[PDB]
């Protein structure tokens, strides 16, 4: 899928964490702010995380047609 | 009008008040000080032209002096003595004074104007309440000389635009535009009570095409002048056609999407506020939200969405998402030189030596929903309105659902929530004991908290019914007020239903009399409260007293005025809100 | 325990990237991290594993570290 | 001693001083106020004022001693005043908590009234007992303000060590804390009462280059650790925190950071180990908190990596741990500071301004500096105990480019890190460093790999660029005049200049070069720290493995320099009523380290007179000769 030769695979450390929030830190040494219901569930800490960042193209041209559809039903319905 | 309402601060020495205002010069921010007069303050002087104001110090000396301006577009202050003309800097060493002189009395008006309508504006949810005692206050809109001043506003409006940015934004406003500032914010506000329409729609239409964002304020102009159908079309142009200004051959993508943001804002806003369809509304709103995550009135529209959807499940994540502001400040009047007074008595009825000082019960007082300030309140609002649908252990059930694959509450929302017990405590508390009484009194403060504190809650005439108890006893600024409100309130209410039955044409009339009369016997009142306590100037009483007037003819208005008041009085309210209406309103009748 | 989540782009620039789930979670994401394509108001999916021999790694890595560390200095 | 070193600031009206600073109650805030002594004497008369650091507040005798002896001054000799006879009649000391934010006050009259009361936040004038007149929270009133009193003596030396111990503030007088103790040892009185305010001490939050104060990283552990470092007071620390281990588990960090300013790596080292690496380790049990773990485990390896960077260098494994200790403290200065040095060490100029963008910097928070109670005239007296050349006191009037420079008012953290930004710049040079800073950051706009700049980083960029042409036009317009054929204050400056770009020899012999031309404190510092850096340069080299013989000449001649700085430093602190300086004592430490105390005494009475042998004697020699236990 022309999304997987684009999609972006990441590792990341997992460090200090809260209820809300994790920080995590890459290689590059980028840290970053992260909700920790989104972790997997044994996740912990001082653990190591695999992101596989992918986009959708699919979903882009269906919000679009989705935008598009309930501006023109707000165009038919009030003004014109 | 002369001495009376004139207060000052003695001098402990002569000088002493330009010199602190020199100082304190190194910490001004927003919008800034107010017009000090040598000692006291003073707003609403039309400041266009100095010849105007040596008009101004003319009628002053006449009846029976060093007054100070600024402008926060550029962080000076401009001095003048009765001619003296000069400028401190922020730096606060000295100028001198001689287009750039025009653009300097351009800047200070603009910028006082600013001052005199915001001070008003963001100040509405207190009731317009006045902190410093020594503040004079002109109705802004009627110092003109030569120059009908909203007239001037706007010609002078696209000079000082483009420097909005610089007098930020009201403080729900995280991230201020060239779009969202308190100049726009005056602009469409002084457009609105004037309905002078097709001078903006002329000076904006020339601006559009140097920039085109400002099709933006076109649109908010248009629905605060009644014309829905025409900004609904140009929203639709704005956010669907290909020449828009949003598609472009060059694209920033945050600046533009702010501007999208805002567009879709106003537009869920508008599909919310009036017309119902919360469908639609949603629709838009999250794609708003998702245009600007950071922002506040987004979650803000998102979450009173999903109120009116009736679901609250979700309505409680996206309040939790909801930003808030921890730094800007709603703006208020500060003192130059903090500290024995001076206080004249206007009324060419009411007034008690001492004030308060009396008892009240500690769990009333103490309430802490009270005094909220900015997000906060706004967030408490909707916690009200959701707990009223749900009820407490409702609320606690879908609570406990998703707080402590859960997330953590923000925190301020749990304050929120202790808040909300407190309060709901001290309505049950009132409302067992008062039922109990109800078979076989209350001090005026008490029914005030009483009130409030349902009004917070969300009961309107169970709080209605407890300020017209505590205004029998006693006079009180803010019974009067909220009552007023509530009789808005109930305006529309009646109003709006009786077009979409319920009630009959009868009983709409006669509902609608009564309500206007009350509604006119409230505004003398709290008008001649703050005639008392110097102020001209209400924004919130002129709206209302309008409400009358569109009812029932003007001279009728008037009519039902004189009568029932004195003739000095009938006056009075002819000056400080009627004159405008029959005059600055552009003949919208 | 792969955690596969949908998220919308807003307010995008060279650093840093707002992103926002349907469940209201809003992520401050670095740009490099995403597709070089991203634009604004394009939907991305984030696919979350756990690594355990990474872990192991790094572990063992650890301990060698820090048995030589003591090795080189004290006893 | 005596009528001089004790500045006087008169009030118009009497009581001023205490009407102000119970006004000021509130705001404070802080460590807190200096303590403030207020006299009334005569022979109407007069009220006066100034303020002290370093009494003894252990016990409110000690207090009536002191003002006994203040008193005693006075009666002894008449007053100057410039140009009468004095007995005070009535004596006032104001002490502060920060533990619990109250003022304690004593007054001593002539009539003989001892009174004792409290002043808090609000400014309730709380009256003060003696002893049940329960009982130990009377006597835990003194002696939390005496560990207030004591970290408020030694912290604002630590904090300013950078810009050599300044004080604006002129009306101060400060003793020595470590000999101010009649009856009991105040380094020993520390220590005794340490485990009875350890878990308060949080509350006295932290240097500006902590972010995260914590149990084992505050004011009061830094107190602690820098009092047993210059006492050497091993034994009694490693007794009561052993026994505080037991309650407290956490607090085996201070016992490390002891044992390494007690210079037992060793033990230190295998304590680090044993924290880190057994099941028997705090940090292993389950029940305590995650984070709250993390945090100290931060601190554990920040410790050790920069054992392995400071000292016994391996950058390869100062490196490897300083990375996990990021990974457990991301939002923290100091790891990032530790890895961007360790980064710099390793020749990763690329890595370093990757990780240098990433050090978190100190907003809002400002290091201790002495404030003034209250908003011409004043009483300054000019000790003739002990005088030098230079006394002769002058009217020093005035390059706008070289006193306009932006980096001379840097602060913190931003200073820390200016300084690594010298220390790759004396690496890359100026336009390879512009090559690698364009390879990462975003550049100028009107493409993805780049990331941001912080644009305080950019603040830092100008000031290198204004610092690089400053020196390089001075240096210039030197080396132009070649001998083919320059004033004090553009020495201190320029002397500064270069102090700060990393070059070490220029500055050093540019403050020599002010040092011929006039006196300034400025230049007799930098100049005997430079002299310091020599001789430990010199010496470790020699540990690596100059000849023997070079060696000890250069130590010599270093010690023989060393001696003379510090005499001349210390003559100026005491012409300032300032008793007081740690940078002195560690100075003369390693001279008496060299050479035989005794011998040290012996090469300052040759070159000074005897009121100056004295003084340097009672304030700084003394304490090193009995005041810290046998390690000489």
């Amino acid at each position: 899928d022309p999304e997987f030769m684009s999609s972006v695979d990441v590792l990341l450390t997992v460090g200090k964490l809260d209820a809300s929030l994790a920080l995590l830190t890459t290689q590059d040494h980028h840290v970053i702010e992260f909700p920790t219901v989104l972790l997997p569930e044994n996740v912990k800490a001082g653990s190591i995380i695999k992101m596989q960042v992918s986009q959708n193209l699919e979903e882009e041209k269906k919000q679009r047609n989705h935008f598009k559809s309930i501006q023109a039903k707000i165009l038919e319905k009030y003004g014109t | 009008l002369s001495q009376t309402s004139i207060p000052e601060v003695k001098e402990d020495v002569i000088g002493y008040a330009l010199h602190q205002r020199r100082a304190r010069v190194g910490q001004f921010q927003d919008l800034g000080p107010p017009d000090l007069i040598t000692f006291f303050y003073c707003m609403g002087i039309d400041t266009s032209d100095p010849t105007s104001i040596t008009i101004f110090a003319k009628k002053i000396t006449d009846l029976f002096i060093s007054i100070s301006s600024w402008n926060a577009f550029r962080k000076y202050d401009v001095n003048i003595i009765v001619v003296q003309t000069y400028i401190i800097n922020s730096d606060g060493e000295q100028s001198q004074l001689p287009l750039n002189v025009n653009m300097i009395w351009a800047e200070t008006f603009m910028s006082g104007i600013v001052r005199d309508i915001m001070i008003m504006k963001d100040n509405r949810a207190d009731g317009e309440s006045q902190n410093l005692v020594e503040t004079l206050i002109f109705n802004p809109f009627t110092s003109g000389e030569l120059e009908d001043v909203a007239n001037n506003f706007i010609k002078l409006f696209p000079l000082v635009y483009e420097k909005g940015v610089y007098l930020d934004a009201p403080t729900h406003v995280l991230n201020p535009s060239l779009t969202n500032n308190y100049l726009v914010e005056t602009l469409v506000e002084i457009v609105r009570l004037t309905k002078s329409l097709e001078a903006c729609r002329k000076m904006l239409k020339k601006l559009i095409e140097i920039h085109p964002e400002a099709v933006i304020i076109l649109i908010r102009v248009y629905f605060a002048c009644d014309l829905e159908i025409d900004a609904v079309d140009l929203i639709n142009e704005q956010l669907n056609s290909p020449s828009s200004f949003l598609a472009d051959d060059s694209k920033t993508s945050h600046i533009q999407l702010i501007f999208k943001s805002e567009l879709l804002s106003i537009q869920s806003e508008f599909l919310l506020d009036v017309k119902r369809d919360y469908k639609l509304a949603k629709e838009v709103a999250m794609e708003a939200v998702n245009c600007a995550p950071n922002e506040f009135k987004t979650w803000y529209l998102l979450t009173r969405i999903y109120i009116k959807l009736n679901d609250m499940s979700n309505a409680l994540l996206s309040l939790n998402a909801c930003p808030m502001s921890q730094v800007k400040e709603k703006y208020v009047l500060r003192r130059i030189a903090p500290i024995n007074l001076h206080l004249p008595l206007p009324l060419d009825n009411p007034m008690d030596v001492q004030l308060e000082q009396k008892s009240a019960d500690p769990n009333l007082v103490n309430l802490s929903a009270s005094s909220l300030k900015s997000t906060f309140q706004l967030a408490y609002k909707l916690l009200t309105e959701i707990v009223q649908i749900t009820g407490w252990e409702q609320l606690l059930k879908y609570r406990s659902k998703i707080f402590v694959s859960k997330r953590l509450c923000e925190r301020w929302l749990d304050n929120l929530f202790m808040l909300l017990y407190e309060d709901l405590k001290t309505y049950t508390d009132w409302q067992s004991e008062q039922l109990y009484f109800d078979a076989q009194h209350k001090l005026t403060v008490e029914w005030e908290l009483f009130g409030l504190c349902a009004k917070r809650l969300g009961h309107l005439p169970e709080a209605a019914k407890a300020f017209q108890i505590g205004l029998s006893q006693r006079f009180s600024p803010v019974c009067a007020k909220n009552l007023l409100q509530f009789y808005i309130d109930e305006h529309k209410r009646i109003r709006r239903d009786s077009v979409s039955s319920e009630l009959t044409s009868s009983q709409i009339l006669s509902s609608i009399n009564d309500i206007d009369s009350s509604i006119i016997d409230l505004v003398v009142k709290i008008c001649c409260w703050n005639h008392r306590w110097y102020i001209e100037f209400s924004i919130i009483l002129i709206d209302a007293l309008s409400v009358a007037v569109q009812d029932m003819g003007i001279t009728k208005v008037h009519n039902e005025i004189a009568s029932r008041f004195s003739d000095p009085v009938a006056q009075l309210i002819d000056d400080n809100i009627l004159n405008f209406l029959k005059n600055f309103t552009n003949d919208t009748f």
